C-alpha cells in the first residue's frame, strides 16, 4: 500500500514507445514496475503486465533480431545487384579481348569436323556432335 | 506420446514439407549446370 | 614503456587525425596490391612481343 | 555425474534446487538449467518454480515458464492437459498466459 | 612509433602486420586468378597474345603466392600470434624476437618472389617446381632461383613460428590449464606447429638440392649423370601433403570454435575430436605419395597407399559428424561467421568426397593432372581454409580491432562469394572427367562452355572481395557509429530464453575461452596477474 | 647510496638490492653469488621456502554466493577466472571477469567471485 501505481499516460503503448524514450525516464518506470511487482500479483492491472513483460523480455536492445525489419529483402537485393554488376563488368571486359576468333569456331567448320568424326565412328553410343556456335 | 496426437503424425507433419524443399535446394545447388546447358546452342537452341 | 592503448592505437594506419582522406591510403594499398601482377604482365609482354 | 539421471532423481534434485534460491539470478539460472535439459519437467517441478518465482517477487519469469513450456511440449493437447493441472496455482498466484495477454 | 612497429617484440602488434601482408598478397594472388581465368575464358589466344610462358609464370605466381603468403600467414602467423598467447593466459609468447623475424622475413620472400617474375622471361613450372623442367638446360636464368629463395625464406618463417608456438603453449600456460583442458584452436595451432618442423626440413633440403644442381653442377636430378627426377617427387610430396594438412587444421579449430559459440552448445566430444585431429596429424606423413600414382610405382606400394589414404579419410569424417552433432539441438543465431561455418561443412564435405574418389590408386590413372584435381583442391583449400579465414575474421575482429562491421554488407559478401565461387569450381569436375589437362594456356575447343561459365563466375568471386575491401573500410571509419546506430550485431551470444535483459546486462559475454573477456582493443599488458582456472 | 644485497626474501627493496657479491679469482661462481634481478628473487624465495609467482588452480571446493563470495586476490583491478563447477570438472569451463567494483556470477554453476584487490599502484 506504500508504492503508487503507474498512471495510464506514463505507461500506455510501451512496446511502441520503448525505443525513443529518454534514458532518464526508462530507469524511472523500470524502478516503478520492479517495486509494483512486490505486491500481491492479482492487484497488478492488465495495463502494466504487458509493460513488465516488454521491459524484461521484449525484442529491444539485447534481444534485437539479427535480421530486423526487411533486411532479408535488402540482402537479396544486394546479392542480385552484385550478380548483375559483375555480369555487366565481365561483359565490358570481354568486349576488349581480341578481334579475331580461331577460324574453326563457327558452325560451318563444326559440321565438317563432325562429319569427319562420323566417317570414323568416334563416340558411337555417347555424344559426338560438335557445333556449339551461333 | 501417451495422450495427444501420435508422434508419427506430429513429426511427419513437421518433416514431410521439409523433404520437398530439401530436394528443391539440392536440385538447384547441383542442378544449375542443367539450366545453363538448356539455353546454350549445344541443345540446338 | 608500455605503449598507450585505444581504439585506433592498435593499427599502423592513422585514421582520425590526418590531412588526406583515409580512402586514399586504404584503396591505394590494394591498388598496388592488385596492380603488381598487371605490371608483371606488362614487363613480360614488352620483353617478348608487343604491348 | 556423467551417468544418466532417472526421472525421480531429476525431480528431487531440481525441487531441492528450486527451494534454495534467494536472488532473481538464481531463479532464472536454475529455471534455464531445468528447461534446457531433454525432457519436459512434471508439474511437481514447475509449481515449485512458480513458488520460487513468487518468493523473489517478480512477475514475468512466472509467465515465461508457461511460454517456454509451450515451446517445450510436442503438441497442444499435452499443453492443455498440462495447463488444467496447474489451474488453481495460476489462479491464486494470479499470473497470466501469453495468448490471452497479447492477442494476435 | 618506429619502436612499436619495426622492432615490436609484442605478439599483438606482429599479428596485425601479418594480416596486412596477408590481405596484400591475397589481393595479388586473386588478381592472378582473375587474369588466369580471364585468359582461359575462350579458345584462341586471348588478352595475353600467345606467350604461354607468361601464363606459366602467372599460374605459379597465383599458386605459390596465395598458398605461402595468404593462407599460411593469415591462419598460422596472424591468428596464432594474436590468439595462442591470449587463450592460455601467457602475457605474450615465448621467443618474441623469433616471431618478429618470422614476420619480417615473410615480405622479403614476397619481394624476391615478385622480382623473380620479371627477369629472363620467368619461372614457369607450377608451384610443384619439378626437374628437369627447372634444371639449367631446359630452363635458363636467375628466375626460378629467386622463386625458390622465396620458398627458403617462407620455410624459415614458418619453422620459426612453429618452434615459437610449440614452446609458448608447452610452458607458458596459465594457472589451471592442464595438458588436456585447452580450447581446440590452441590444440590445432599446437599440432600444426609440430607438423611444420616435422615436415618442411625435408622440403628445404629437396629444394636446396634443386638449387645446387641448377647452379653448382651437382647431379641430384640431372638424369644423364646418375640422378633421377622421381627422387624430387618423393622429397617434395613428403612435404606437399603435410603442407595442406597444416593449412587446413587451424581451419578445423576456427570452425569448431564458431559453431560452439553460435549454437550455445559445447562441441560434441572435444576429447574425441582432438584425438581425431592429432591422429590426422600423425597419420598425414604416411600417405605422401598419393600424388605419385602415375610415375611408375609398383602395384603393391600403390595398394598400400590407396589403403592408407582412406584411413586418412575416416577421422575427418568423425570430425564433420561431431560438427553436425554440436550444431544439432542448438539455438543457432545465423550471423555472418556462422553462415561461413555452415557453408564450410557442405563445401568441404563435397571436396573430401571427390578427394576419396581421387584417392583410389586404381582411379587416379583417369584423373591425374586434370581439372578434376583442380575442382578437388580448389574446394578443400579455397573454400575450406578461406571460409574458415572469413569465419575467423568476422568472428574475432570486433574483439581485436574494436570496431564493429556492417552486418547486411557482410551477408551480401558471404552470399556473393558463396554463389560466385560455387559457380567456378563446379564445372571443373566436368572439365576433368571430360578430359582436360592442367596448366594449358588454352585448350582444344570442344569443352568451350564450362570454361566460359567458370570465367563468368570468377568475376563474381572477385567482386565479393572488392566488397570485402569496402567492408574493411566501413569497419575502419565507421566502427563506433556501427556500435551506436543499429547497423551491426553487438552481442554474438544472444541472451537465453528465460533470462531478462536486466539480467543479461550483468553477465554480458558467456564465453568459454579468454578472448571475449578482454576489452576491445585489448591492453598491451593484458595479463599483468595470471588468469586462474580450476 | 648505501645498499646491501638482501640475504633472503625479507630485505628486498626494489631492483637495486638483488645484485649480490661477485665471485673470487679462482672459484667457479655459484648461483647465489652472481645472479641478479627476477631470477635472483626466485632463487632467494625458493631457498627461503616459498616460491613467488603463486600458480595454483583456484578453490572450487565450496560453491559460494552473495552472503559469502569466493574471494580471489589480484594485484590489479580485474582477474580472469575460469569457473568449472562445484566439483573440479562439473560443467564446461566458463570464463568470468571479476573486477574491483563488480562481483562475477557464473550463470551455469551459480557461484560468485569477489576480489580483495591488493593494488598498491
Ligand atoms: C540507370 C538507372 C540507375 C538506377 C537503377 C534503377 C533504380 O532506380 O533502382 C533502385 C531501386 C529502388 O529505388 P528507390 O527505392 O526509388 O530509391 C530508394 C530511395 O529513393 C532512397 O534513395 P536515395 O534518394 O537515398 O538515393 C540517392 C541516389 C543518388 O543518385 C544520383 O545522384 C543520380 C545518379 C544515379 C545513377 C548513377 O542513389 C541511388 O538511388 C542509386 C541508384 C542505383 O532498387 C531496386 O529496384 C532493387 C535493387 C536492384 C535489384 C537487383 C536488380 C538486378
Ligand atoms: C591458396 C590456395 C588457392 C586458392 C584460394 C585458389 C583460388 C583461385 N584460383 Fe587457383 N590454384 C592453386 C591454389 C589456389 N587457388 C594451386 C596450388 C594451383 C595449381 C597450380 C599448378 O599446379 O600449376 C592452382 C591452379 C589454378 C587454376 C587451374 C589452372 C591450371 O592449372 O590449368 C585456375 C583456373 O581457374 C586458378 C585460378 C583461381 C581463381 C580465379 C581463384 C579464386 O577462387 C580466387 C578468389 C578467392 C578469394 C576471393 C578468397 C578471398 C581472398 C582474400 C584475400 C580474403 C582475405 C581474408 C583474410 C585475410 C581473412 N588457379
Ligand atoms: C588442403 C590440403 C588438402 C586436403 C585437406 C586434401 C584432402 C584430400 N585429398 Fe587432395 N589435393 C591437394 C591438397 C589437399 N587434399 C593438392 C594441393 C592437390 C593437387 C596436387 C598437385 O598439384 O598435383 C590435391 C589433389 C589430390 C590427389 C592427387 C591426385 C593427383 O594429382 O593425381 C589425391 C590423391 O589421393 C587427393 C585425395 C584427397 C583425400 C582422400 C583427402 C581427404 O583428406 C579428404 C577428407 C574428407 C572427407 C573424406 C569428407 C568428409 C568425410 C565424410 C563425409 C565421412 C564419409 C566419407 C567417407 C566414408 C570417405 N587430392
Ligand atoms: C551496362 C553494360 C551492359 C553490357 C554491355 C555489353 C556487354 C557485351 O557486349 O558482352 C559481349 C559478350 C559476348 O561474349 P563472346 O560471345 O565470348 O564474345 C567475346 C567478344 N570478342 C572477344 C569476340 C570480341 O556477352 C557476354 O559475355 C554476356 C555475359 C554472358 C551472358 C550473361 C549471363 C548472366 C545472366 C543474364
Ligand atoms: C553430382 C552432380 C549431378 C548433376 C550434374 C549436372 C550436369 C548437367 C549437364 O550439364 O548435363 C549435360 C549433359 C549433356 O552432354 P551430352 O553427352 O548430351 O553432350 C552432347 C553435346 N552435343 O548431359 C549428360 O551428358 C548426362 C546427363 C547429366 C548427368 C549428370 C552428371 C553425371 C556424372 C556426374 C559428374 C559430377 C561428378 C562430381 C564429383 C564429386
Ligand atoms: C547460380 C547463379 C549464377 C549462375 C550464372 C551462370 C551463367 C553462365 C553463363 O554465362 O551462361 C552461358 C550460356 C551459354 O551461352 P553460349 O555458350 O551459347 O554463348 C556463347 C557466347 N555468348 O548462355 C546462357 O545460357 C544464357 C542464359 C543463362 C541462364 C543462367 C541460368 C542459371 C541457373
Ligand atoms: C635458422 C633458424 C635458427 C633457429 C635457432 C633456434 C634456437 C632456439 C633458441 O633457443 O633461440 C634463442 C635465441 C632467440 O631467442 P629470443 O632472443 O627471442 O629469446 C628471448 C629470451 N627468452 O636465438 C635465436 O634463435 C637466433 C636464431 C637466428 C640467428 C640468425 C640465423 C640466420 C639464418
Ligand atoms: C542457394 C541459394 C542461392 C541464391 C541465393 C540468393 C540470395 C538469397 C538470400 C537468402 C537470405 O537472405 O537469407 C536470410 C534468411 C534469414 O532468415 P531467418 O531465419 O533469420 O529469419 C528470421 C526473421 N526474424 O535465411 C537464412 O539465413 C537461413 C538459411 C541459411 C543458409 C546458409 C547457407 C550456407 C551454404 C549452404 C549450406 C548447405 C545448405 C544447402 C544444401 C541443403
Ligand atoms: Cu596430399
Ligand atoms: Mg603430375
Ligand atoms: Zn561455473
Amino acid at each position: 500500500v506504500q508504492t503508487k501505481a503507474l498512471s495510464k499516460a506514463t505507461l500506455t503503448d510501451l512496446p511502441e514507445r520503448w525505443e525513443n524514450m529518454p534514458n532518464l525516464e526508462q530507469k524511472e518506470i523500470a524502478d516503478n514496475l520492479t517495486e509494483r511487482q512486490k505486491l500481491p500479483w492479482k492487484t497488478l492491472n492488465n495495463e502494466e503486465i504487458k509493460a513488465a513483460w516488454y521491459i524484461s523480455y521484449g525484442e529491444w536492445g539485447p534481444r534485437r533480431p539479427v535480421h530486423g525489419k526487411g533486411d532479408v529483402a535488402f540482402i537479396t537485393k544486394g546479392v542480385f545487384l552484385g550478380l548483375g554488376i559483375s555480369f555487366g563488368l565481365f561483359g565490358l571486359v570481354r568486349l576488349l579481348a581480341n578481334p579475331e576468333t580461331p577460324k574453326t569456331m563457327n558452325r560451318e567448320w563444326q559440321l565438317k569436323s563432325d562429319e569427319y568424326l562420323k566417317s570414323k565412328n568416334a563416340n558411337p553410343w555417347g555424344g559426338y556432335s560438335q557445333v556449339q556456335s551461333k | 506420446g501417451r495422450i495427444g496426437e501420435s508422434w508419427v503424425i506430429t513429426e511427419g507433419r513437421r518433416l514431410i514439407p521439409e523433404i520437398f524443399q530439401w530436394s528443391a535446394v539440392l536440385s538447384v545447388c547441383l542442378g544449375w549446370p542443367g539450366a545453363v546447358y538448356f539455353f546454350s546452342k549445344a541443345r540446338k537452341a | 614503456v608500455h605503449f598507450k592503448d585505444g581504439v585506433y592505437e592498435n593499427i599502423p594506419f592513422k585514421v582520425k587525425g590526418r590531412k588526406t582522406p583515409y580512402a586514399l591510403s586504404h584503396f591505394g594499398f590494394f591498388a598496388i596490391g592488385f596492380a603488381v601482377p598487371f605490371v608483371a604482365c606488362y614487363v613480360q609482354l614488352k620483353k617478348s612481343g608487343a604491348f | 555425474a556423467h551417468d544418466e539421471e532417472t526421472f525421480e532423481e531429476f525431480t528431487a534434485r531440481y525441487e531441492k534446487e528450486f527451494d534454495e534460491a534467494y536472488d532473481l539470478f538464481e531463479v532464472q539460472r536454475v529455471l534455464n538449467n531445468c528447461f534446457s535439459y531433454d525432457l519436459v519437467p512434471a508439474p511437481a517441478v514447475i509449481e515449485k518454480a512458480l513458488r520460487a518465482a513468487r518468493r523473489v517477487n517478480d512477475l514475468p519469469t512466472a509467465i515465461r515458464v508457461f511460454e517456454a513450456l509451450k515451446y517445450k511440449v510436442e503438441n497442444e493437447d499435452q499443453y492443455k492437459a498440462y495447463l488444467d493441472e496447474l489451474k488453481d496455482v495460476r489462479q491464486e498466484l494470479g499470473v497470466p498466459l501469453k495468448e490471452e495477454l497479447f492477442p494476435s | 612509433m618506429v619502436q612499436r612497429w619495426l622492432y615490436s617484440t609484442n605478439a599483438k602488434d606482429i599479428a596485425v602486420l601479418y594480416f596486412m601482408l596477408a590481405i596484400f598478397s591475397g589481393m595479388a594472388g586473386t588478381a592472378m586468378s582473375l587474369i588466369i581465368r580471364l585468359e582461359l575464358a575462350a579458345p584462341g589466344s586471348q588478352y595475353l597474345h600467345g606467350n604461354s610462358q607468361l601464363f606459366n609464370v602467372l599460374v605459379v605466381g597465383h599458386a605459390v603466392l596465395m598458398i605461402f603468403f595468404l593462407v599460411m600467414p593469415a591462419l598460422i602467423g596472424g591468428f596464432g600470434n594474436y590468439l595462442l598467447p591470449l587463450m592460455i593466459g601467457a602475457t605474450d609468447t615465448a621467443f618474441p624476437r623469433i616471431n618478429n623475424i618470422a614476420f619480417w622475413v615473410l615480405p622479403m620472400g614476397l619481394v624476391c618472389l615478385v622480382t623473380s617474375t620479371l627477369v629472363e622471361s620467368g619461372a614457369g613450372t607450377g608451384w610443384t617446381v619439378y626437374p628437369p623442367l627447372s634444371s639449367i638446360q631446359a630452363h635458363s636464368g636467375p628466375s626460378v632461383d629467386l622463386a625458390i629463395f622465396a620458398l627458403h625464406l617462407t620455410s624459415i618463417s614458418s619453422l620459426l613460428g612453429a618452434i615459437n608456438f610449440i614452446v609458448t603453449t608447452l610452458n607458458m600456460r596459465t594457472n589451471g590449464m592442464t595438458m588436456h583442458k585447452l580450447p581446440l584452436f590452441v590444440w590445432s595451432i599446437f599440432i600444426t606447429a609440430f607438423l611444420l618442423l616435422l615436415s618442411l626440413p625435408v622440403l628445404s633440403a629437396g629444394i636446396t638440392m634443386l638449387l645446387l644442381d641448377r647452379n653448382f653442377n651437382t647431379s641430384f636430378f640431372e638424369v644423364s649423370g646418375g640422378g633421377d627426377p622421381i627422387l624430387y617427387e618423393h622429397l617434395f610430396w613428403f612435404f606437399g601433403h603435410p603442407e595442406v594438412y597444416i593449412l587446413i587444421i587451424p581451419g578445423f579449430g576456427i570452425i569448431s570454435h564458431v559453431v560452439s559459440t553460435y549454437s550455445k552448445k559445447p562441441v560434441f566430444g572435444e576429447i574425441s575430436m582432438v584425438y581425431a585431429m592429432a591422429s590426422i596429424g600423425l597419420l598425414g606423413f604416411l600417405v605422401w605419395s598419393h600424388h605419385m600414382y602415375i610415375v611408375g610405382l609398383d602395384a603393391d606400394t600403390r595398394a598400400y597407399f590407396t589403403s592408407a589414404t582412406m584411413i586418412i579419410a575416416i577421422p575427418t569424417g568423425i570430425k564433420i559428424f561431431s560438427w553436425l552433432a554440436t550444431i544439432h539441438g542448438g539455438s543457432i543465431r545465423l550471423a555472418t561467421p556462422m553462415l561461413y561455418a555452415i557453408a564450410f561443412l557442405f563445401l568441404f564435405t563435397m571436396g573430401g568426397l571427390t578427394g576419396v574418389a581421387l584417392a583410389n590408386a586404381s582411379l587416379d590413372v583417369a584423373f591425374h593432372d586434370t581439372y578434376y584435381v583442380v575442382g578437388h583442391f580448389h574446394y578443400v583449400l579455397s573454400m575450406g581454409a578461406i571460409f574458415s579465414l572469413f569465419a575467423g575474421y568476422y568472428y574475432w575482429s570486433p574483439q581485436i580491432l574494436g570496431l564493429n562491421y556492417n552486418e547486411k554488407l557482410a551477408q551480401i559478401q558471404f552470399w556473393l562469394i558463396f554463389i560466385g565461387a560455387n559457380v567456378i569450381f563446379f564445372p571443373m569436375h566436368f572439365l576433368g572427367i571430360n578430359g582436360m589437362p592442367r596448366r594449358i594456356p588454352d585448350y582444344p575447343d570442344a569443352f568451350a562452355g564450362w570454361n566460359y561459365v567458370a570465367s563468368i563466375g570468377s568475376f563474381i568471386a572477385t567482386l565479393s572481395l572488392f566488397l570485402f575491401i569496402y567492408i574493411l573500410y566501413d569497419q575502419l571509419v565507421n566502427g563506433l557509429n556501427n556500435k551506436v546506430n543499429n547497423k551491426s550485431v553487438i552481442y554474438n551470444k544472444a541472451p537465453d530464453f528465460v533470462e531478462s535483459n536486466t539480467i543479461f546486462n550483468l553477465n554480458t559475454v558467456k564465453s568459454s575461452s579468454i578472448e571475449f573477456l578482454l576489452t576491445s582493443p585489448p591492453a598491451v599488458h593484458s595479463f599483468n596477474t595470471p588468469a586462474v582456472q580450476s | 647510496p648505501v645498499v646491501k644485497t638482501a640475504q633472503n626474501l625479507a630485505e628486498v627493496n626494489g631492483p637495486e638490492t638483488l645484485i649480490g657479491p661477485g665471485a673470487k679469482e679462482g672459484t667457479v661462481p655459484t648461483d647465489l653469488d652472481q645472479e641478479t634481478g627476477l631470477a635472483r628473487l626466485e632463487l632467494l624465495g625458493k631457498l627461503e621456502g616459498i616460491d613467488v609467482f603463486d600458480t595454483k588452480p583456484l578453490d572450487s571446493s565450496r560453491k559460494g554466493t552473495m552472503k559469502d563470495p569466493i574471494i580471489i586476490e589480484s594485484y590489479d583491478d580485474y582477474r580472469y577466472v575460469g569457473c568449472t563447477g562445484s566439483p573440479a570438472g562439473s560443467h564446461t569451463i566458463m570464463w568470468l571477469k571479476p573486477t574491483v567494483n563488480e562481483v562475477a556470477r557464473c550463470w551455469e554453476c551459480g557461484s560468485v567471485y569477489k576480489l580483495n584487490p591488493v593494488g598498491v599502484p
